């Protein structure tokens, strides 16, 4: 009889967004880290490797 | 007709947000938190593509996409606790929408390649071969029939899975069953939209493959 | 009133009984698809979309008895 | 009265029980092809179309028990 | 009345729950025909023809009960 | 009349669920034979006499059942 | 009436439902002795005999069945 | 009293039989994810996702038999 | 006396026969358990609380259809 | 005198037909244990504290199942 | 008269069916001991014991039927 | 949707789709491509380089 189902979805809330920003955050940052960083690492040590 | 007028009001409003939310944050940003999901929609999409690949790519590719995108307004409703005349119609009305332009789809690549060119001759030898026409005719009025059937009823499907989750969390004085159900229901949902990615995918795959 | 009792015991037992054969067929191949990726990993993208349209074939079964249920109901 | 009570009840047990049997059926072929693959993948193109044929042999046993349901509801 | 509603609900037990057992039985047999096949590829044209005999001996079974049900339902 | 109805009603119960049986055990014997064959071609001589043999004794429960139909039906 | 009645149903009973158990018994035996000796061929005159033991074993269960039909429709 | 009658069997029906699918189909399922990776044990992340799918799409058939009791008993 | 009556036979077949499946179910994973760690017992820890996620969950079934029983009875 | 007939009735339904599923299940387990036990003589005081749990979860199912009868036929 | 119908009805009910679950059970733990002892003939004696107490309580599940039988029979 | 707003309701979609390749595709398409043509750019000239 009360509402009470607002606090329910609140408390999953929190630690569903823990959960959810934790795991996808750290391999998410890794993958557009990585494209980026793919074409910057390739680009310089590439770059020094064809002057010297 | 608000009972009505107004749920075909609210799938309207709904696919709109889909049209206008591709291009807008399209030009931007994405950026790359957003860059990198949109990795996951379009090159998921492309292994996706190869299986059907090439034929319908800007045509399907685009699709399934705003497949994601508009189905997930179903979301936006159970979304929102955790009444109705815009949800029930409008629905209706998004089964009506796929399932109608499923009808619509097996024309379409029909008259896009042959198929439907060749579809007036699916009798052919296999009519012949097989040689009954009963097994033959009743076989593809029942798959053209059939995709219908089972697009729609997928569609249908999710949206009473709605009302019904929807009915059993809003009559109840006691909240926690109520939760329990809608986060279960929750995750089952999202697992029905990409299931019906996967579906479009599947009717396409087919018609590349399809005949 | 005998009408109308005749639809209630018929979508009862059209509904339960057929929809046992799904409940069994849906976890027939989804246990051959666990079994034939344990024995062979690199078959998985093979054989997934093979359980998928089996799973569909199996559901559509039970949910032609669930059609013939609820035209029972509300038909 | 009781024709029309009889068709309903008739209607929920030919739908129902007998269709049972290809939502087992076709789960079965399913599982074979799915393990006839894991266990020897060059032979895919070969099974598949068995696959086919044999889901739709199985699946046409429910057809005539739905097309009895669907006799005694509209015919 | 009483013996028109009989033969609707005798045409719904009889057609539906026998042919259950070819739905299953037609599968069992396409699924060893799949399995052998996969074991031994070149045992294909041997085995096909065992698969068709045996098909329609299993198909012949609920041929039977629909023969029965039609019997009930239009004789 | 209620003697006609109980007839109706028992040739549909005593032909189609029986029946089930041999559309199974018949599909289980051709599934052995195939298995068979596929895994010792040779033995395919030897065994095809004893698949005909074991087919013809569990179509007979069969046709025990259906016997026992055409006699409610017609005796 | 009501007496005649429930003796043609109750043979209708008896006798379908329960030979389906030696319907599928038989084929389990057969299935058995097939993959027996196809396994192992010198083996043949040693299981075959015990295959017909146990199909008189089987079969004896649904002549029971049978027994109790016949018992309602003519004793 | 006698639509009200029809209505408690029904939910009966309904409820308790096609139920035993799942039952007996998410076990299925269980049986061989344990099978699989008591036989390959690096394979249990690639399989466990499977078991959970499967198990779901074999609890959904009951659900719909639950569904359909529930409607029976308060709609 | 009619709806009554209804509830104590709708009570009885609800929580019986839907029960089965989870009898059955229950016992086709710890007989999996066993299997799986008696070829590998190195594996136990990791399939142990497999198998009982796969049990609870095929026991869930029937705890619905004796759920629908306590209510025809005592609701 | 029509709801103690229910009763009766209602009760031989309920303790009989979902029984069959832990006389099925309870085997089942055992004969898990005794193949396990077989292949792997040294595994014995392992599995056989499983096969007992396994055997008092699969039992408790038909438990359930006559706790319904008795109170059909005494409460 | 009613309630006297009702007890032999029951009777006939709680008995046959359910007792069909030890006849396959029974059956399976047998099977499961002769595989082991074939497979490995030095494990008799372990496993044969086991073969006793798993018998015995799958016989039980089907007692408990023929009780309830009997009660309603002669109680 | 007793009638026709089921028909708005569809309608919005196949348009909202048009929207989409006309203006997203445009933008969408052109604006996802980058990372690509990036990513694969340096690591090609790493490559190159490194064989040469």
């Amino acid at each position: 009889n009360l509402n009470a189902t607002i606090l329910g979805q609140a408390i999953a809330f929190v630690l569903f967004v823990l959960f959810a920003m934790k795991y996808v955050w750290p391999p998410l940052m890794a993958a557009i880290e990585k494209r980026q960083k793919e074409i910057a690492d390739g680009l310089a040590s590439a770059e020094r490797a064809h002057k010297d | 007709m608000f009972f009505s007028v107004v749920l075909g009001l609210l799938f309207l409003v709904l696919f709109r947000s889909v049209a206008k939310k591709a291009t807008s944050g399209v030009p931007g940003k994405f950026q790359t938190a957003i860059e990198l999901v949109i990795g996951f929609v379009n090159g998921s999409v492309k292994d996706m593509y190869h299986g059907k690949s090439k034929l319908i790519a800007p045509l399907a590719l685009t699709i399934f996409v705003w497949v994601f995108l508009m189905n997930l307004m179903d979301l936006l409703p159970i979304d929102l606790l955790p009444r109705v005349v815009p949800s029930a119609d409008v629905n209706v009305t998004l089964s009506m929408a796929l399932g109608v332009f499923i009808l619509i789809l097996f024309y379409s690549i029909k008259m896009k390649g042959i198929g439907g060119f060749t579809k007036e001759l699916t009798l052919q030898p296999f009519n012949h071969w097989a040689f009954i026409p009963v097994n033959l005719i009743l076989e593809g009025v029942s798959l053209l029939s059939k995709p219908v059937s089972l697009g729609l009823r997928l569609f249908g499907n999710m949206y009473a899975g709605e009302l019904i989750f929807i009915l059993i969390a809003g009559l109840l004085p006691w909240w926690s069953q109520w939760i329990l159900n809608v986060p279960w229901a929750i995750f089952h949902i999202l697992i029905i939209t990409l299931q019906a990615f996967i579906f479009m995918v599947l009717t396409i795959v087919y018609l590349s493959m399809a005949s | 009133n005998l009408n109308m009792d005749l639809l209630y015991m018929a979508a009862a037992v059209m509904m339960g009984l057929a929809a046992i054969g799904a409940a069994i067929g849906i976890g027939i191949l989804g246990g051959k698809f666990l079994e034939g990726a344990a024995r062979q990993p690199d078959l998985i993208p093979l054989l997934r979309t093979q359980f998928f349209i089996v799973m569909g074939l199996v559901d559509a079964i039970p949910m032609i008895a669930v059609g013939l249920g609820l035209y029972v109901m509300f038909a």
